[PDB]
């Protein structure tokens, strides 16, 4: 890749929609796996309920689920005829329907 | 891939099998003397392990490192392909190696009033 | 007779693996750099094991304003050449021959000023029985070039100098049971040059204390002797540094000592050094900027310059707390409550860190048996008066 | 108060009065002085309900509520609370404001990491080794494979690049004999005309 | 008996996915054996037995 | 100097006597008597010596 050091392939590698088991958020997983260590099943935080309200709920339970932000917008957007002969080039590329 | 007949082709070979065979009968004499941990006879398998020791002789020094350079596999194999001693060099018998590391234990062990499994 | 390494091993009575870590190490016995032009040094040249002393000596012959250039053998025809620019010129390649003759290694690129380059070659008896020139050539895009040489005279010299300093290594690490690696790897922080004498003689004894005392390993009792931290990595081992800041890799970020300026401010949200230091030291920010308080007090601000001093003051304060099991905040409550607070680490004699040592010791172990803990001791101590009714 | 112990006497005579402040109250809870300082200060900036000003941050007891529970936060996840600021920042499934930046998130990750001691430091690393190498022999497959071979899974990918890639940290081998193992399946492929 | 090498070389006669060798040249056949080399797919039906 | 003796382990061989042994191994006088004449004879029909 023209990719020259490695928080750049990472960044990069974070949007590769178009392959079979990417995207690959680094930084998400590091900030869920340490927390699922410290603080299995965020106890502590719904413990407290100041800083929970802090937060969007869905913003903390997501961290369980392993959602990626962009794994949310590949399961969020609508897939319509009209944009799916467009989506497919973003979700897929080269790879023929056939 | 036949020991004997490589063996047959360059006799000085059979010396060898010879002289470790003296040292195979040698040691197994020390470890039934020591076997019996009385005080006379610890002086009998001292005297046999003495005995083989001086056959042996001189443990070999062997210079940690040397001429070899650490080099690229890419060269190894030109270098080995002119046609392994060529670049890689012969090792010393481990098992007559052996010897001298059972032989020293086992004196070290007579020296310090251990037994053969070496507790006190 | 004494130079062969059999004669030697019996003389001394040595064992095998013993005698492999001293003389496998030899060079080191030799001077370290270059002085008045001369390198004395050790070789192997070992086909039969033997050590022989080689007197290197340099002569610049031409364009001596352009460089340094030093000469360091390791083995028969087998030297490491070091050299250093003063001048630059934008070389198209650099070209470094024997004499201006063969060839043994060629740069591509512009060799920079004040970098120390190194090349592995070779000079064979034919060449190092002459006193033969080595001719370096900085050659421009344009075929100029910025030629330099220095002449490089190989004599066989008396092993008085090698044998004596053998001597003092076998006696001492015979003596003091340590590891002939550990005993390097002290000599080291106190001279450039390997010279055992009063200075370095006087902290092995402390390092064998802290160690049998604090059952720490070698390397951590040096940091307790006010040493800095050790860079070289002995044995085929990660060095310290290494192990303290950069295994494992944070995000693919190799952290190093280098002239930018790192703050130690808890509420900055500094950069990914700060995160390596944390990490090192196994501490938050609020107690990293407690620990930097501690160390120096002439540091009015949290931003410390990022040498390696710095980073060994920052040990040492970490260290005082971990070895009697206590945080940073009951250490600082312990120092204020010996009084000796006051006194910055990082400016202090070794003596007194020594007596600071003892001291912290003696009231830890006191409060133990008193079944106090350290802030009933700092009330009981405690000069500030909360000015509020009750 | 029954946790403050001794130091309760004076330290409700002056939360009775507007006195209470940061010092008094961490020499009261043997906290240090510095992190409730920060505390107060993150919770100022962050917008609570209801909200905490300077002038009642220690003079009511929901603001001393609300930067206790900040404090505890911090305490149990081992951090600073610029820790749980950057965290709570990561409010990424929400329309109402811009989603936060690669740098946000490996900021976050690093903050959070550094609090981790040796043996869960090794574990969290064992899993990220593994993540990652999913992620990029996935990469690799789709975007660098040259198509002459045709690389379909991760297994294909095995037999060509010669190297165990879905293998767990936990197994460790030299080089030289990793290197061994590389060229023999590639001449046992051969031989079988697998190839 | 767990002679895997001496095992290797007496079922290596009848068929050899590496290939047969015969003075110095590899041969194109696979199996050893002609009934079985020439028989290259199923009958249209089995024996009943 | 006529005998070339070097070493801890020559001085055993050349003495008869066993100086690196620990303090806890007891012999009566004319046992140890024994065994170094008995060493010396054994040295000599080898031709070692």
């Amino acid at each position: 890749s023209k990719l020259e050091n490695y928080t750049k392939v990472m960044e990069m590698l974070s949007t590769f929609r178009p392959s079979g088991a990417t995207p690959y958020h680094d930084a998400y997983e590091n900030v869920r796996e340490v927390i699922q260590l410290q603080d299995p099943g965020l106890e502590q935080l719904n413990a407290s309920p100041a800083i929970a309200g802090l937060m969007h709920q869905a913003s903390l339970l997501g961290i369980n689920a392993s959602i990626s932000p962009e794994l949310f917008n590949i399961l969020t957007e609508e897939i319509t005829e009209g944009n799916a002969e467009e989506l497919y080039k973003k979700n897929f590329g080269n790879i023929e329907p056939a | 891939v036949d020991p004997d007949a490589v063996a047959q082709h360059d006799p000085m070979h059979y010396k060898v099998s010879t002289f470790m065979r003296t040292l195979d009968l040698l040691i197994a004499r020390g470890d039934h003397a020591y076997r019996q941990l009385e005080r006379d006879t610890l002086n009998e398998a001292k005297m046999w392990y003495m005995q083989a020791l001086h056959l042996l002789g001189d443990k070999p020094y062997l210079p940690l490192s040397t001429t070899w350079s650490d080099p690229r596999l890419d060269r190894a194999a030109d270098i080995t392909t002119q046609n392994l001693t060529d670049l890689f060099l012969p090792q010393i018998n481990e098992v007559m190696m052996n010897y001298w590391q059972t032989l020293a234990q086992r004196v070290y062990n007579l020296r310090h009033n251990l037994s053969i499994d070496g507790q006190p | 007779s004494l130079a062969m390494p059999e004669y030697l091993k019996r003389y001394y009575n040595l064992s095998d693996e013993e005698l492999s870590q001293f003389i496998g190490k030899a060079s080191n016995f030799g001077q370290q750099e270059y002085s008045n032009n001369q390198l004395i040094t050790p070789v192997v040249n070992s086909s039969d094991g033997t050590v022989k002393v080689y007197r290197i000596t340099r002569e610049y012959t031409t364009n001596a304003y352009q460089m340094d250039v030093e000469l360091f053998p390791f083995g028969g025809e087998n030297y490491r050449l070091d050299y250093k620019f003063k001048n630059f010129y934008n070389a198209s390649y650099l070209s470094i021959k024997l004499n201006d003759k063969r060839e043994l290694v060629r740069t591509e690129g512009a060799p920079q000023v004040n970098i120390e380059y190194s090349a592995n070659i070779t000079l064979n008896t034919a060449d190092i029985s002459q006193p033969f020139e080595i001719g370096l050539t900085r050659v421009l895009p344009s075929g100029s070039w910025a030629y330099a040489a220095a002449k490089f005279t190989v004599e066989e010299y008396n092993q008085y100098s090698f044998l004596l300093k053998l001597n003092k290594a076998i006696r001492l690490s015979r003596a003091t049971e340590l590891s002939p690696t550990i005993l390097e790897g002290i000599v080291r922080s106190v001279n450039l040059q390997l010279d055992i004498n009063t200075d370095v003689l006087g902290k092995v004894f402390l390092t064998k204390y802290y160690m049998q005392r604090y059952a720490i390993h070698a390397e951590t009792a040096l940091i307790l002797c006010n040493a800095p931290i050790s860079q070289r990595s002995y044995d085929n081992q990660p060095s310290q540094f290494d192990r303290l800041f950069n295994t494992p890799l944070l995000n693919g970020q190799y952290f190093s000592t280098g002239d930018e300026e790192i703050d130690l401010n808890s509420g900055s949200t500094g950069d990914w050094r700060k995160t390596i230091l944390k990490r090192a030291f196994n501490i938050d920010d609020v107690s990293l900027f407690r620990l930097l308080k501690i160390t120096d007090h002439d540091n009015k601000d949290g931003k410390i310059k990022n040498n390696l001093k710095n980073l060994s003051n920052l040990y040492i304060g970490k260290l005082l707390a971990d070895i009697h099991q206590l945080t940073i905040d009951e250490l600082d409550l312990l120092l204020i409550a010996v009084g000796e607070g006051k006194t910055n680490l990082s400016a202090i004699s070794d003596k007194q860190l020594a007596t600071l040592i003892r001291k912290l010791n003696t009231i830890t172990s006191w409060l133990h048996t008193q079944k106090w803990s350290v802030f009933q001791l700092f009330i009981m101590t405690s000069t500030s008066y909360n000015k509020t009714l009750t | 108060v029954n946790a403050l112990g001794e130091k309760a006497s004076s330290v409700l005579a002056a939360f009775e009065a507007n006195s209470l402040t940061a010092e008094q109250l961490a020499d009261a809870m043997n906290l240090d002085a510095n992190l409730l300082l920060q505390a107060s200060i993150q919770a100022q900036n962050h917008q609570h309900l209801p909200p905490v000003t300077p002038e009642n941050a220690f003079s009511s007891w929901t603001s001393i509520n609300t930067i206790l529970q900040w404090v505890n936060v911090a305490q149990q996840l081992n951090v600073a609370p610029q820790g749980v600021s950057a965290l709570v920042g990561l409010d990424y499934i929400q329309s109402m404001k811009e989603t936060p930046t690669y740098a946000q998130w490996e900021n976050a990750a690093g903050v959070l990491t550094a609090g981790l001691n040796s043996q869960q430091a090794n574990t969290l690393h064992a899993f990220l080794d593994e993540s990652r190498s999913a992620a990029l022999s996935t990469y690799y497959i789709r975007q660098v494979a040259k198509a002459a071979a045709a690389i379909k899974s991760r297994d294909d990918l095995y037999q060509y690049l010669l190297i165990d890639n879905q293998v767990s940290a936990a197994i460790k081998t030299t080089r030289i004999a990793e290197a061994i193992a590389s060229i023999q399946l590639y001449v046992n492929r051969a031989l079988e005309n697998v190839e | 008996e767990q002679n895997f090498d001496e095992a290797n070389r007496w079922l290596k006669y009848v068929w050899s996915p590496s290939g047969y060798i015969v003075h110095g040249q590899i041969q194109n056949y696979q199996w050893n054996v002609r009934p079985l080399l020439e028989d290259t797919s199923w009958n249209s039906d089995p024996l009943d037995s």
